[PDB]
DNA sequence: ACCCGGGATAA
DNA sequence: CTGTTTGCTGGATGTTTATCCCGGGT
RNA sequence: UCCACCAAAGUUAUCGCUUUGGUCAAUUAAUGCAGGUAAGCAACAUCCAGCAAACAGA
DNA sequence: AAAAAAAAAAA
DNA sequence: TTTTTTTTTTTT
């Protein structure tokens, strides 16, 4: 039968037994390093391999057979029986062991204990074939048309071209014609030679490119011939008989200075990732067991970690069909439970029809996709005398991503920056052995210290990132109380105070010992030190007492506090999710109540491609989260449906000159013309006045949604667009 | 007009009592919930409840339930209610008011003042005036600091209404 | 003769 | 005009379970 | 290197404009929404390609 | 300038 | 059937 899967997200801190937390933490921390290994190891052994003889059969070693050893290598085990290995694990063994010794010694790694690591390794090694063979299907066939253009020299052609035209004053259309017949209709038949694996007409290319082309062909057998005579095709029907060819390839566009690729996917974030765990790695690892667990038990030992009652663990979907099945994802803070059904034992309005079409008299709701502002909507029956408009923008969705930006761009350690600015200098998707060898000891010089930040919500922590510094107790003008960026608690008596401006020594020398009893009640700060430390901050405390003008017990206490000043950032990344899912509702409810319950979505035609100078905008995604709660959505086309007047089918012009919107940008380009602002150019357009010049204007959105409610009203009447708007 | 009582005990030693009268014919809901919370009936009470700020000279204050900190206090109508009416003024000692963290703020700190305060006019509502006990009061304040912390832990052991 | 690990293969 | 760390958006592919045998204890 | 939402006005369906009146869960908290005892709803991890923020280097 | 979209011209 | 090409949105 059909199968799906339905994850529900949850924290370890609220399923987890604190019994059994310090286990998770520490396979965590080791899955992820070992993950971030084997990728690195991986890449190392394949670039060791390919620069030394372009024989070697790496097509074939691109399996989760080689992967999983390649991980057991970085695990210190028992050795078992030799004879019993499969002949290609004798081989796979043997190529990592040529490598093994130098690796180690380039990444200055140990070997790290760890008993039962096969599950570990299978999960990691699934994934790492699952992005090794994505990332071919995706790019492959781009990156070749890309060292197809550079090989024939299309832009340096084009211009020595149009340079040599233009001193012979030929006009456009003859300049384009030129560069047409001249230029493409050769690069298109190289493209087709090079797609059907045949060598271009003579004189097409140089002897470099000839000899280059001659490379990247033999990297494929010579009796090898491309299924339905397409590279493009066979690349995703046969993936398995590219990928030596692939790296070729990448390797030319380093020869042509072309901006480097991830040909080999490699794992570079620093924060742990989420990990896999099943019944036989909680048994073995979290539990301790030393025993078999078969299917029989597989719940109970999950009882005696996490609560099955609870409603993340309860069965869900249409009549409960969907069942927990024993497996996690788990980062530490983060948990993702799986849910399965099955035993784990192996349209535009213009196209509408008239019945679809007119069944939405006065339920059409006008959307304006825009950069800043997501959603300017507008509902049929809206007037100048009563405004239904509706304004989404893109402040609201990133308050939070905004926040935690901040907060990572002031709490950031000096020695975190200055790590950073000193790995800088090694890129990563390079092929090439030096600079990857480069890369690896880069990164093992600062990887305690970026893993010790990053890794302080679950890892042992003893470097002071915070040399030199005084933490004060400060109260905003709501009455919340913060340490230095850190909220602890709303005082709702804060007010109440005398006459202005009391400032004895004493007060505000005895204030802090009140703020830090207040803090230290705190859950969430209290949590985050141990009894070790809360000791000793208490007994400083005490001492505060006597002799509040002294300033070392200040200075040892906020020593001794800057833990608090690190972030959790994984627990940043769920708040960020949490908070797209609140904002996604938050406008749900706000359309449902603003315009009607049964409102129909009629939304811009706009691909919101991602754009240099600008953030990322959210399109697609829009879309299906729309559909998904159940507007019905139609799209309809933005032609001309911003450049002229509504009120007079006019032309628009942008005419207000604003300060540059951006402050960063005024101290260089102080003003621009305003984009969002137009005005009608007839003068008539504006009703009845002593010849002032007043002239109507417009908002852009605004304007565009009420052109937009002329077509629909058009396609009503007579189910065609309108002239105008061809 | 009704009066509320409380009885003060510091560190387990009873100290005295303070007797209150309550202004509810002229804000009869922050006097409601007063009384309620005095009396318990909603299931919670200043019973217990320490006096967490007391500046000498200035002001006692208490009310909270919750934490014990001033992080803490509700009011029968749920998180916070709006400002009922400025009808009196902190003009003599001895008023009882609500403490607040800004407009529409209100909740179940309460304070009282030792002497005039007329720079509190219009930013708090007073509810009450000490009828009896106001040499309890003065004790009480002579324990104070400056900075609010009291020199020892004093708290509402019985509260009643007559 | 009995029991206890722990790597490795495999659908 | 590039690079490291993080994040936002979009596309693509998965999400376990006994059984065998050597070495060790003894 | 910043900007949460709802209405009036300069004003004309007026701008990363401005002055006002109203809301504040602040948050380095946690599975979220909606319901008052339960009960219903909600796809997550990795990689890759673009873009954004801090710094560095042509 | 720079990314995708509907539809037309060219072979 | 496939590749450029025209006109427009958003904003810099
Ligand atoms: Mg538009
Ligand atoms: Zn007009």
């Amino acid at each position: 039968p059909s199968k799906r899967v339905i994850t529900i997200k949850t924290t370890i801190k609220g399923i987890w037994k604190y019994d059994y937390r310090q286990p998770l933490y520490d396979l965590v921390h080791t899955t992820n390093l070992l993950v971030t290994h084997t990728y690195a190891f991986t890449k190392y052994i394949f670039l060791k391999e390919l620069a030394t003889d372009e024989n070697f059969a790496f097509n074939e070693l691109i399996t989760k057979d080689f992967f999983v050893e390649v991980f057991l290598s970085l695990v210190s085990a028992k050795a078992g029986n030799s004879e019993r290995l499969k002949d290609t694990t004798k081989r796979y063994r043997s190529l990592i062991g040529k490598h093994k010794d130098a690796y180690f010694e380039d990444a200055k790694y140990t070997p790290i204990s760890l008993a039962y690591a096969q599950q570990i390794a299978l999960y990691e090694c699934a994934k790492v074939q699952t992005a090794y063979f994505n990332n071919m299907k995706a790019h492959f066939g781009n990156r070749l048309r890309a060292l197809i253009n550079k090989l024939f020299k299309k832009k340096e052609k084009v211009e020595s071209l149009t340079k040599e035209m233009e001193a012979n004053n030929f006009s456009i259309k003859e300049i384009k014609q030129a560069i047409r017949k001249n230029v493409y209709q050769p690069c298109n038949q190289v493209k087709l030679a090079i797609t059907k694996k045949n060598m271009p007409e003579s004189g097409l290319l140089d002897d470099k490119s000839v000899t280059q082309l001659n490379e990247f062909f033999s990297m494929y057998a010579v009796d090898y011939t491309f299924q339905k005579e397409s590279i493009f095709y066979d690349v995703v029907a046969n993936p398995e008989k590219h990928f030596k060819a692939f790296y070729k390839l990448a390797q030319l566009s380093e020869a042509y200075e072309v901006k480097p690729f991830a040909c080999f996917p490699l794992r570079r974030t620093f924060i742990p990732c989420y990990m896999t765990v099943d019944s036989k790695i909680l048994n073995y690892h979290i539990l301790k067991n030393k025993k078999v667990l078969k299917m029989d038990e597989k719940f109970n030992a999950w009882g005696r970690v996490v609560n099955l009652e609870r409603k993340a663990f309860k069965s869900q979907g249409c009549k409960k069909t969907l069942h927990f099945q024993g497996t996690l994802e788990t980062d530490g803070v983060g948990v993702s439970i799986l849910k399965q059904n099955t035993d784990t034992n192996r349209k535009y309005i213009e196209k509408l029809e008239d019945a679809e079409l007119k069944q939405t008299l006065g339920k059409c709701v006008l959307m304006d996709p825009g950069r800043r502002d997501l959603l300017y909507c507008m509902k049929e029956t809206s007037r100048a005398d009563k405004k239904e408009i509706m304004i989404f923008t893109k402040n609201d969705r990133s308050k939070c991503s905004r926040h935690f930006r901040r907060l990572r761009k002031l709490l950031q350690p000096s020695q975190i920056r200055e790590a950073e600015t000193y790995l800088s200098g090694f890129a990563t998707k390079s092929v090439n052995m030096e600079k990857f060898v480069e890369y690896i000891q880069a990164r093992a010089s600062v990887k305690d210290i970026l893993y010790e930040y990053y890794g302080n919500e679950t890892a042992k922590s003893i470097t002071e990132f915070y040399p030199e510094s005084q933490f004060d107790f400060k109260v905003d003008q709501k009455c919340n109380l913060y340490y230095e960026n850190l909220f602890v608690a709303k005082i709702r008596g804060f007010y109440p105070q005398p006459e202005h401006e009391p400032n004895d020594i004493t007060l505000k020398s005895h204030m802090y010992h009140t703020y830090l009893q207040i803090m230290l009640n705190q859950k969430h700060i209290s949590e985050r030190l141990n009894s070790e430390k809360r000791r000793k901050i208490e007994d400083l405390a005490k001492a505060i007492l006597e002799q509040p003008h002294e300033s070392g017990h200040k200075t040892t206490i906020s020593s001794l506090l800057g833990k608090l000043r690190l972030l959790p950032f994984r627990k940043m990344k769920f708040s960020t999710k949490l908070f797209s899912d609140n904002n996604d509702r938050k406008l749900v409810k706000n359309i449902k109540k603003k315009f009607g319950a049964d409102a129909v979505l009629v939304l811009g035609n706009w691909s919101a491609p991602n754009t240099k100078y600008q953030d990322p905008t959210r399109n697609k995604g829009l879309r299906r989260m729309l559909k998904k709660n159940g507007f019905p959505l139609y799209l309809i086309d933005e032609f001309r449906t911003s450049s002229f007047c509504p009120k007079c089918e006019s032309d628009l012009e942008k005419f207000k000159v604003i300060p540059n919107p951006r402050p960063h940008n005024q101290e260089k380009q102080p003003k621009v013309l305003c984009h969002g602002l137009l005005r009608c150019k007839n003068m008539s357009c504006l009703e009845q006045q002593t010849s002032e010049g007043n002239q109507r204007l417009w908002n852009r959105d605004q304007a565009a949604v009420l052109n937009f409610r002329k077509i629909l009203n058009c396609l009503r009447e007579t189910k065609q667009r309108p002239p105008l708007f061809s | 007009m009704s009066q509320v009582y409380f009885d003060v005990e510091a560190d387990g030693q009873p100290i005295g009592r303070v007797v209150f009268k309550l202004y509810n014919d002229i804000v009869p809901k922050t006097a409601e919930n007063f009384r309620a919370l005095c009396t318990g009936e909603k299931g919670f009470g200043y019973a217990g409840s320490p006096f967490h700020r007391v500046i000498p000279d200035f002001m006692l204050q208490g009310g909270d339930f919750t934490a014990g900190n001033g992080t803490g206090g509700k009011s029968i109508y749920g998180g916070k209610f709006p400002d009922e009416n400025f009808k009196k003024h902190h003009d003599r000692p001895g008023l009882l008011s609500m403490a607040n963290a800004g407009p529409n703020t209100n909740g179940s700190q309460f304070f009282i003042t030792t002497v005039p305060c007329p720079w509190l006019d219009g930013k708090h509502v007073v509810f009450g005036e000490v009828v009896d006990g106001y040499d309890i009061v003065k004790k009480v304040e002579s324990l104070g600091s400056p900075s609010g912390a009291t020199k020892a832990r004093i708290v509402v052991a019985k509260s009643g209404e007559l």
